[PDB]
């Protein structure tokens, strides 16, 4: 489901913003 | 979405729900409005979720144990019983059910556990727990087992934990200290150590649950078990000559069960509040109304004073609230809910042998200071972000640091993202309270990717603040209440290990 | 809420059991406590919860329970324990009910009383009142029936008695029964007497006085 | 430690009004249950009134329902039992007793025993007026080897009346039968001493009735009658 993909992108953005912070 | 004109009640499965149905039929006969009684699985957890959305039963039955949290969150509606009625119940029952000085539910009956033994196998019950091994071994020769009770629910095993020492919340100068938990002191350590020693001595099995133990005793397999009034009917029909007595004394001290008070609360979202009041006062909490539900499944020591005379002809009630007299009334503070969950885990964790006794107790005590800390942190922020005016109510120091750091970081990430949060809110189609209730699904999917980080959860709290703001814009407002709680559960249910690993919120503030 | 104490008063020596029972009627709260009261003192709390003993009390006391009964037992009685013992119940409602209390007193060899009868002094007679007092000394046990016989007629109505408790070095009792009557009635009655029946006395003991002689 | 003393116990008239004030020290008054118990002279303990709830709920015995009002004062830590329409039978020694269990939440349960008690404050409810005792001798008339010499004290009020013998020098064989209330509301102590009969006229024997409230001092001589 696309909603699984939006959760996946939640994960991606959280990881990225943690990397730069 | 509670329908108007029909009464809906929730009563736990191991209760006289047939008697409740009988009184409901009487009500329908007299007043002329349909009555329905259900026993949903773990209703004590179902009710808050459904009522938060505006649906649910028009009445909820449960021990006073957790009704305080219901009232505090607003799910229950304050009852207004006349002074004459307030005189109709035991003063200590009222004091137990009363919260913040206001009555939040109608007490039904005070109940506590007892040691029920089989007279046939065991002519005299052991006066202390230390005799259980011996008897066990003896009965192991004849192929029986001495003691077998429910180890799954912390309620049944607690009386032993609290025998020597141990307490839920330290009372002080008229109020509790939620930062003081007695589930890690020496008394609880000793009690649960004796229990795990019983388990690993083969005298008991960890997997034993309520139904297994009840059936075993009914068939006559086991000499003793620990249970409350509701079980007695099942014992009666099995034709196993039984006696009920005070719990064995531990280390010279009595075992103190957490005395409970089965009480009925009226749903806040229910438009039929007066209907529930009529059902409880006039119909349920009467001599015949309580007598029926007792004959179905004995509730225990009834709250009504008039019926207590009939409550005296039966020695089982005397033994039960003798155990109670050794014990104390369950506090109604909302934390208690979480507290129970805490101890539950430990009770299993040590019983199965996964975690050492002290380890399990320490985990359960950190659950008391993890759950409430997180719930408070989410509170006053989600509401602050929605309304926009910081709540001035007092927090501790860690609470204030977490509030400030959450403010800065969450607002920063909200500003940075903006469009992503907006689009995702649109894609969720959050319009009613049911949508925020189902938000638990995205809650679980957020952490389902298999990796964990502080950034993930802080972004989650930011999205929650955005959702609360938009709920205020779409005027749900009340949806601000459960969403915060929805986070807390998933934090204590699926992330407890990481939270304790990172020193709770202290590591959160340090990382930010 | 009624609590019945038993026995009314038991006799014991040093080192016995002499248990004390309390029965709760139509009440099934198990919150019962036992207190000890020495003469002219504030009662001390021996045990509470019907089983647990108040800290600071010697272990000789035990709060046994028998369902609808609550019993207080002393493993080995001691001289200090000689006092009154009360049992009270704090029902699960808002109430407190105290028992009738029972007394514990020294067990010694039975001793018969010494009976002296004093008629009214002339000063009282001229005052306008008659008070004849019969006195039993150094007897055991407390139970001692005292009656007034006047001119072959019993008069047990207007009599009031006071008993001196355990004496010193002998653990016996004293009793003074006073019969108060108007002067004229005393004058018109010639012979007065106090009759005492007691364990020590195998037969009733009469001590009599006559008006206007001797 | 915990010391609680109550005052206010004095003399009142039938149907009168009085209030007993129990001050406490060593513990907060409002943090524990407070029970006013009363023990009549020569009678068992009797429970009068109770503050038992964390919210100040009050309970009373049937005999003192409404008539007696229990109250607390957290500022002064002094409990009060305000009485009205006091009757004669209300006279007793009133003990202000405490009860407290370390494990007591907003709901106070289980009920534990009265851990601490005050010194008691006798309250007398009668219409009698204070006056000195009346003393009437009791001269033996010789009885066996040992005879009894006494002096009855009658119609005295209020308590106590202390009687000695030979200025207190004679302390052997003394017996003071405690005063018993008469139908007139006046007390009557009695005093008697046993002594060898042969010492009738050889030894003087007097009693020294003392009534402090009435400031009365009556010394009397007891000698055998002509019989
Ligand atoms: O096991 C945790 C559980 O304990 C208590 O629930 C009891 C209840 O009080 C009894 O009336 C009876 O129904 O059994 C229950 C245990 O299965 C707490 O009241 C409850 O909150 C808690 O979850």
């Amino acid at each position: 489901s696309t909603m699984g993909q939006v959760g996946r992108q939640l994960a991606i953005i959280g990881d990225d913003i943690n990397r730069r912070y | 979405k509670i329908e108007e004109g029909k009464l809906v009640i929730w009563i736990n499965g191991d209760k006289g729900y047939n008697g409740l149905a009988e009184v409901g039929k009487k009500f329908e006969k007299d007043t002329g409005i349909k009555v329905t009684v259900e026993h949903p699985d773990k209703l004590e957890e179902k009710f808050p979720q459904v009522a938060a959305t505006g649906d649910g039963p028009d009445i909820i039955f449960w021990a006073h144990d957790r009704f305080g949290g219901y009232a505090q969150s607003g799910l229950l509606a304050e009852i207004t019983p006349d002074k004459a009625f307030q005189d109709k119940l035991y003063p200590f029952t009222w004091d137990a059910v009363r919260y913040n000085g206001k009555l939040i539910a109608y007490p039904i009956a005070v109940e506590a556990l007892s040691l029920i033994y089989n007279k046939d196998l065991l002519p005299n019950p052991p006066k202390t727990w230390e005799e259980i091994p011996a008897l066990d071994k003896e009965l192991k020769a004849k192929g029986k087992s001495a003691l077998m009770f429910n180890l799954q629910e912390p309620y049944f095993t607690w009386p032993l934990i609290a025998a020597d020492g141990g307490y839920a919340f330290k009372y002080e100068n008229g109020k509790y200290d939620i930062k003081d938990v007695g589930v890690d002191n020496a008394g609880a350590k000793a009690g649960l150590t004796f229990l795990v020693d019983l388990i690993k001595n083969k005298h008991m099995n960890a997997d034993t649950d309520y139904s297994i133990a009840e059936a075993a005793f009914n068939k006559g397999e086991t000499a003793m078990t620990i249970n409350g009034p509701w079980a007695w009917s099942n014992i009666d029909t099995s034709k196993v000559n039984y006696g009920v007595t005070v719990l064995p004394t531990f280390k010279g001290q009595p075992s103190k069960p957490f005395v409970g008070v089965l009480s009925a609360g009226i749903n806040a979202a229910s438009p039929n509040k007066e209907l529930a009041k009529e059902f409880l006062e006039n119909y349920l909490l009467t001599d015949e109304g309580l007598e029926a539900v007792n004959k179905d499944k004995p509730l225990g020591a009834v709250a009504l004073k008039s019926y207590e005379e009939e409550l005296a002809k039966d020695p089982r009630i005397a033994a039960t609230m003798e155990n109670a007299q050794k014990g104390e009334i369950m506090p109604n503070i909302p934390q208690m809910s979480a507290f129970w969950y805490a101890v539950r885990t430990a009770v299993i964790n040590a019983a199965s042998g996964r975690q050492t006794v002290d380890e399990a107790l320490k985990d359960a005590q950190t659950i008391i200071e993890l759950y409430r800390q997180s719930l408070e942190i989410i509170s006053r922020y989600l509401r602050e972000q929605a309304t926009g005016a910081a709540d001035t109510a007092p927090m501790g120091a860690t609470s204030r640091k977490a509030l400030e750091t959450l403010r800065r970081v969450g607002d920063g990430v909200q500003r940075n993202h903006e469009t992503a949060f907006q689009g995702m809110l649109r894609k969720l189609d959050i319009k009613n309270e049911d949508d925020v209730k189902s938000l638990s699904r995205v809650m679980i999917h957020v952490f389902s990717d298999g990796v964990t980080n502080w950034g993930r959860i802080v972004t989650l709290i930011s999205f929650g603040a955005f959702v609360a703001k938009h709920l205020k814009t779409i005027n749900q407002e009340s949806a601000i209440e459960p969403l915060a709680e929805s986070i807390t559960d998933v934090l204590v249910r699926t992330k407890r290990d990481w939270l304790v690993k990172q020193r709770g919120w202290d590591g959160f503030v340090e990382f930010f | 809420a009624q609590m019945t104490q038993s026995p009314s008063s038991l006799s014991a020596s040093v080192g016995d059991r002499v248990t004390i029972t309390c029965r709760a009627s139509q009440s099934v709260s198990s919150a019962v406590a036992w207190y000890q009261q020495k003469p002219g003192k504030a009662p001390k709390l021996l045990i509470y919860s019907a089983s647990s003993l108040y800290s600071g009390v010697p272990s000789r006391f035990s709060g046994s329970r028998s369902g609808t009964d609550f019993t207080l037992t002393i493993s080995s009685l001691q001289p200090e324990d000689f006092a009154t013992y009360y049992c009270q119940q704090a029902s699960l409602t808002a109430l407190l009910t105290f028992g009738q209390g029972t007394k514990v007193e020294i067990k010694r060899t039975v001793a018969a009383p010494s009976v002296f009868i004093f008629p009214p002094s002339d000063s009282q007679l001229k005052s306008g009142t008659a008070s004849v007092v019969c006195l039993l000394n150094n007897f055991y046990p407390r139970e001692a029936k005292v009656q007034w016989k006047v001119d072959n007629a019993l008069q047990s109505g207007n009599s009031q008695e006071s008993v001196t408790e355990q004496d010193s070095k002998d653990s016996t009792y004293s009793l003074s029964s006073t019969l108060t009557l108007s002067k004229a009635d005393y004058e018109k009655h010639k012979v007065y007497a106090c009759e005492v029946t007691h364990q020590g006395l195998s037969s009733p003991v009469t001590k009599s006085f006559n008006r206007g002689e001797c | 430690e915990v010391q609680l003393v109550e005052s206010g116990g004095g003399l009142v008239q039938p149907g009168g009004s009085l209030r007993l004030s129990c001050a406490a020290s060593g513990f907060n008054l409002s943090s524990s249950s407070i029970h006013w118990v009363r023990q009549a002279p020569g009678k068992g303990l009797e429970w009068v009134a109770s503050i038992y709830s964390y919210y100040g709920s009050t309970s009373y015995a049937d005999s003192v329902k409404g008539r007696f009002t229990i109250s607390a004062d957290t500022s002064k830590n002094t409990a009060y039992l305000q009485m009205n329409s006091l009757r004669a039978e209300d006279t007793a020694v009133y003990y202000c007793a405490r009860e407290y269990h370390s494990y007591w939440s907003y709901s106070w349960w289980p009920r534990v025993g009265l851990d601490y008690w005050g010194q008691g404050t006798l309250v007398t409810v009668s219409s009698a007026s204070t006056k000195g005792p009346s003393v009437f001798p009791l001269a033996p008339a010789a009885a066996a080897a040992t005879a009894a010499l006494g002096c009855l004290v009658k119609d005295y009020f209020p308590e106590p009346v202390t009687v000695s013998w030979n200025s207190g020098a004679l302390t052997s064989g003394v017996h003071t039968f405690p005063a018993v209330l008469q139908s007139s509301g006046l007390y009557s102590l009695s005093s008697v001493v046993t002594v060898p009969s042969s010492s009738l006229g050889t030894q003087t024997y007097i009693c020294n009735v003392n009534h402090k409230p009435s400031n009365t001092k009556v010394d009397k001589k007891v000698e055998p009658k002509s019989c």
